[PDB]
């Protein structure tokens, strides 16, 4: 998880390819609520065929998933059981001799 | 060619490009089990219908029928439910409540679960670190039937 982290802290941006957000001219509001964002998608999807599936963002590699002992020692201290652990010494107690 | 062919009526027929092939794609589409022929009839049908309303000599007549991306919507929400035995559910029983992620830290949490799967941090191996799935007290008393429609219309495809 922390190698995963420390990647996507490296993809953590769109950083190739970014949106081509491009404004057109303001046109003449005569009516309508100025909502140009939405002819603009159908417009840009009929003439590119963004969704034509071979095209990717690939902002990293996908790959090099480096790992390391950066974060290792997040182990910090780890909930064990057999703190208290008399119960499991006298199950040790139990084969003292060869008896069963 | 494919969608006039059999209609004998004079008058052509054709959609027009302001559909969007990728809304269809998915949201309106879902599992179903082909059979699209039954849908794109369907629509056929109801923009048929209103062309021929306009024909009682409405307004105008705009010379050929014209599909439309409402008549595909309430085609395929028809679909869904004219096979009334059908055990599904549509994607949209959820308004209001579209995935609220800032209106506490849990909301804040449950994207983790859909999210990465999505593959937005990588593509995933799909073959290593089981799948954080969620199993919910969430609100105990009150919520859960609402939660997860929630997320899954909003943020999901399917119920
Ligand atoms: N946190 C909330 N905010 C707003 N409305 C809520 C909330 N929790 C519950 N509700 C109301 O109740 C509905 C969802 O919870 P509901 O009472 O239906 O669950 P339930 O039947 O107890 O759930 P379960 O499926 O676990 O039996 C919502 O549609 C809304 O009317
Ligand atoms: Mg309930």
């Amino acid at each position: 998880l922390k190698s995963v982290h420390r990647w996507l802290s490296a993809a953590d941006q769109s950083e190739v390819v970014p949106g081509n957000d491009n404004i057109e001219y303001f046109s003449i509001n005569e009516h309508g609520r100025r909502e140009e964002n939405r002819l603009r998608l159908k417009t840009l999807l009929q003439q590119d065929v963004v969704h034509e599936t071979k095209t990717s963002t690939s902002a990293a590699s996908e790959l090099t998933a480096v790992v390391t002992i950066n974060d290792l020692l997040e182990a910090c201290q780890e909930t064990k059981p057999s703190i208290s652990t008399s119960e499991l010494v006298k199950l040790r107690g139990i084969y003292d001799r060869f008896q069963k | 060619h494919e969608l006039n062919r059999d209609v004998q009526q004079k008058v052509p027929v054709s959609y027009m490009d302001n559909i969007s092939f990728s809304s269809l794609s998915s949201y309106s589409a879902g599992l179903t089990p082909l059979d699209i022929k039954s849908i794109v009839e369907t629509a056929r049908m109801t923009a048929t219908a209103r062309f021929y309303q306009e024909s009682k000599k409405c307004g105008w007549l705009p010379q050929s029928i014209l599909i439309t991306q409402e008549d595909l919507s309430k085609a395929t929400s028809k679909a869904r439910n004219e096979f009334s035995v059908s055990i599904g559910a549509p994607q949209i029983p959820n308004v209001t409540w579209d995935d609220i992620g800032g209106i506490d830290f849990v909301k804040g949490e449950i994207l983790d679960t859909i999210d990465m799967p999505l593959k937005h941090p990588e593509l995933f191996t799909s073959g290593m670190k089981k799948r954080s799935g969620i199993l919910f007290y969430g609100p105990p008393g009150t919520g859960k039937t609402l939660m997860a429609k929630a997320i899954a219309t909003n943020f999901s495809l399917n119920f």
